């Protein structure tokens, strides 16, 4: 309707899950202990290809490189190590479910731990190695605590240089001065507000190991990594034309001028097989390249300030995240503000007052059926119209909808 | 840091054991059990077979158990130990002393190929030096270990670098994440 | 030789009913569909507040109603046309169509 | 110059567009139809070639999925379909090119 | 098949960049008023509808 308006009465606080993807395994071939063995004439054979290995040795080591350069920017972001001090009072919120744990040896917080107890696994191959990373967990582990003690002492000011302190509740009331609700909304609902997110953390644990279906997209590169491993390594029992699958059988079964053939067709089909396999993992890192630079933008943006982009970092208007470290990924948790309980209004758009018309500064015009009143857009506060929230800037026969009242001075 | 090459661990003697030498545990020796060829390190086992069976077979394609010939016996079957082979050094323009890395190996099984048979791995002459640190990433070989914290300089293995020390050498720590800090809430 | 084509699982009536439904939340709600419920308000104040959002304040818009109007439709017209008129515009969508 | 400005006294209201592929087509391939046909020869030699037509479709199953999530992301923003009023009047804008 | 596949594989990969960019801008654009320069049009954005 073209003279009515809806205005929310009370708020709500939730707490949302994002998983991402950033790493993978790494990987390095041997191509004459793989297709050859232990031959002598297979690596003669061989030798006539030219340089087929070099091409794909080099591809396997800038997959293993920039496996580690994914970590290395997506979590080493911040230099100072921040500690948290060992009073933990925040003014009624409670932060436990996501500070490291001093009693665990892991030094994990116990969403963390429900993380790596869920997620699991899915060594010696012909040839086949996996190297380890270069970061280990306990590493990545005090890159997280070092990102929350930052996020919860300083503020956002840690991120733009040197971190300065400031008490948790009057960050709160900055953070909610930053989405178009006013400071006293939250002093005078400080008690409820803390509630609320406490309860919201705790649903968190029972939506996350309850649902078998959650963390799958940390499972999905474990399993296709398996998988491409396991039918390369089960590649090798095929005949590709030829009378056997094993050299030794075909040298010591026949005379070397014919033997030469049946070799040259198992190496034409081991090296189509590496090929197929090298080109697949191009691919595939190419695509955890991508996840890993959205998810170091999304650590930039969502954490280490506050967000206006919409849908960006939770539905809803953002507040703050938090960081947790998963095997082969990041987790987010982040903190919106939804309003809630609605009601109708009958708005104007101007006030006519001597022959002047009037316009709100921050606020709507609102009705109740007998006065008007000025309220705040997102929460509904009203106000006596004074000269003193309003500017006149007009005159009354101009604006289209205007509703001629008193306004005192 | 450069790979060049990759390492093998010879096998020592040969083993038959039709139902004809003695058998050998714990050692990269060949063998053939009734016409069961190939070599690995043979230890005794846990998995208790059917009275009928007496091969092995691992997920795929490969024999990992065996019965003995001879006695009732369970033995497993590991290939021998190999891996690729890296150099870490600095620039030529600053020293020419070098360090190795050899790759998913314990520093034990490296030691004992090397000064004690004296033949079993692949680049002798090529092996030289006696400074041994394990590291998860394999077998250190020509670097010190410092218990201090540096900023990494040439990646190694799990949270391990190295250096040019400074009389001067090549040593190798822990990388140091930074600074400690915290602020006075 | 067995090379199949398989169909989309949403047709496209579903699209044009999502389309729809977006238009008409982002018409009669702005953007307070998109955080939570859907909140009722006036297009000219919705309007107001969008020009506010840029550094213009209300006044400019209450006093320039008709006039402002009356230029977005003109625009509008002329979408029918340049689209129309020149074939190449929707080059993207072809290749991917070609290829 | 150091104590010169510009300042605008009239405004403009223009609309443009922009176009962007979302999906394409899904396919599924044989091989044995495709590769051999109906002779049983050709078939027999051709199972001694591994597992490539596995990982082929795969590969092809994986695309196909993909391309109805990309629609789905894009489009089902939203969780009630809203419906525009009978009467179209919006202080003077027509949408009427657009509904 | 193989040249086929790969080539399928290539091109599927640019058209989810494509979807991504278009989620991103039906997310910002539509639902909400921008302040990125020149990300829902050159000028000063007011709106957009798909
Ligand atoms: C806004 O919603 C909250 C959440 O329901 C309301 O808080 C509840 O108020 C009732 C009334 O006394 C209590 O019995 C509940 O225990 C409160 N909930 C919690 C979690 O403490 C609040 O009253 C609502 N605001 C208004 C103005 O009604
Ligand atoms: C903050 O939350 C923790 C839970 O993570 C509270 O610790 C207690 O934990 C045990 C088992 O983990 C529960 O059975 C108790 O109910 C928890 N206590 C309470 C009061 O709920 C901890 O007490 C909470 N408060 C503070 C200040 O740490
Ligand atoms: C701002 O620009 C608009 C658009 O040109 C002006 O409106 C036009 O004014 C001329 C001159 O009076 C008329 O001939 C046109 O018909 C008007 N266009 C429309 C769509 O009504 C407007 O006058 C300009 N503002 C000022 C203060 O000059
Ligand atoms: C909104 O715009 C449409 C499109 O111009 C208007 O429809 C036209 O109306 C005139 C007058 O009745 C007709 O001569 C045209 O043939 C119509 N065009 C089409 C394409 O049907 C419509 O009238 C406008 N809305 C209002 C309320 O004026
Ligand atoms: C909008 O205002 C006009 C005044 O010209 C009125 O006719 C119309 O009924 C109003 N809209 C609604 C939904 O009542
Ligand atoms: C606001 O007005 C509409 C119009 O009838 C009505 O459907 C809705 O229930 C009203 N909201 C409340 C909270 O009563
Ligand atoms: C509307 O607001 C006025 C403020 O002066 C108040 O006196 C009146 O009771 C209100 N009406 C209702 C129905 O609450
Ligand atoms: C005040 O508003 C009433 C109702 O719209 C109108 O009749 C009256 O003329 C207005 N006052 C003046 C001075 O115009
Ligand atoms: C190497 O072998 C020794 C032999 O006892 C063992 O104690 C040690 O744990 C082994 N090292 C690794 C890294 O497995
Ligand atoms: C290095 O770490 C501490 C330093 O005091 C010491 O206890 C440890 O024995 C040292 N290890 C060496 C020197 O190998
Ligand atoms: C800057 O101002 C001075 C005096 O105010 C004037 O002489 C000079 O020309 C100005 N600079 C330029 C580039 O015009």
């Amino acid at each position: 309707s073209n003279n009515s308006i809806a205005i929310p009465t009370n708020f709500t606080i939730s707490v949302t899950t994002e998983i991402l993807p950033v790493s993978m395994t790494k990987t390095s071939v041997d191509c004459t202990m793989y297709i050859c063995g232990d031959s002598t004439e297979c690596s003669n054979l061989l030798l006539q290809y030219g340089s087929f290995c070099t091409q794909l040795k080099r591809a396997l080591t800038g997959i293993a490189v920039e496996q580690d350069k994914n970590t290395q920017e997506v979590f080493a972001q911040v230099k100072q190590i921040y500690k948290t001090p060992p009073i933990k009072y925040f003014g009624g919120f409670n932060f436990s479910q996501i500070l490291p744990d001093p009693s665990k040896p892991s030094k994990r917080s116990p969403i963390e731990d429900l993380l790596f107890n869920k997620v699991t696994l899915a060594q010696k191959f012909n040839g086949l190695t996996v190297l380890p990373p270069l970061l280990t967990d306990e590493m990545i582990a005090q890159y997280t605590s070092a990102l929350l003690a930052g996020t919860i002492t300083s503020g956002w000011t840690f991120g733009a240089g040197p971190a300065l302190q400031i008490p948790f509740p009057m960050q709160m009331a900055y953070r909610f001065n930053g989405i178009g609700v006013t400071q006293n909304v939250l002093y005078e609902n400080q008690k409820l507000i803390a509630n609320q997110f406490n309860s919201a953390i705790g649903k968190i644990q029972d939506s996350l190991f309850s649902t078998p279906s959650a963390l799958g997209k940390l499972q999905d590169v474990v399993n296709h990594n398996a998988q491409a491993l396991n039918t390369l390594v089960k590649q090798l029992s095929s005949k590709f034309g030829a009378i056997s699958s094993v050299l030794n059988d075909i040298l010591s079964r026949l005379d070397p001028p014919e033997a030469e053939v049946q070799i040259d067709r198992l190496i034409t089909g081991r090296l189509q097989s590496l090929q197929t396999y090298v080109t697949q993992q191009l691919i595939r890192a190419a695509e955890i390249r991508a996840s890993a630079n959205l998810a170091a933008t999304k650590m930039s943006e969502c954490v280490l300030g506050q967000s206006k982009r919409v849908d960006f970092c939770g539905k809803g208007y953002h507040l703050m995240s938090f960081p947790q470290s998963a095997p082969h990924g990041v987790v987010f948790l982040h903190v919106t503000y939804v309003p809630a309980q609605e009601k109708n209004f009958t708005t104007a758009p101007a006030i006519c007052h001597d022959g002047k018309a009037h316009f709100p500064r921050e606020g709507v015009f609102v009705s109740n059926g007998t006065h008007w009143f000025v309220t705040q857009r997102n929460f509904y506060e009203p106000q006596i119209i004074t000269t003193d929230n309003t500017f006149v800037s007009g005159n009354c026969d101009v604006v289209i909808g205007i509703v001629n009242n008193t306004v005192y001075d | 840091i450069y790979q060049t090459s990759n390492f093998r661990v010879q096998p020592t003697e040969s083993i038959v054991r039709f139902p004809s030498t003695n058998l050998v545990k714990n050692k990269c020796v060949n063998f053939n059990f009734n016409g069961l060829t190939g070599t690995g390190v043979l230890t005794k086992s846990n998995k208790k077979f059917l009275p009928f069976q007496q091969f092995g077979r691992d997920i795929v394609d490969t024999t990992d158990a065996v019965r003995d010939p001879q006695t009732l016996e369970i033995l497993d079957i590991t290939p021998c130990s190999f891996g690729g082979v890296s150099v870490i050094t600095p620039g030529t323009n600053t020293s020419n002393q070098v360090a190795v890395l050899y790759q998913g190996v314990n520093c034990t099984e490296v030691s004992v190929a090397i000064h004690a048979d004296q033949l079993t791995p692949t680049w002798r002459v090529y092996s030289t030096g006696s400074n041994v640190f394990q590291t998860r990433a394999g077998c250190l070989i020509g670097a010190e270990y410092v218990n201090n914290s540096y900023e990494c300089d040439i990646p190694i293995g799990a949270g391990i670098c190295a250096s040019y020390q400074t009389s001067q050498s090549i040593i190798a720590y822990t990388m140091s994440l930074g600074a400690e800090n915290s602020v006075a809430y």
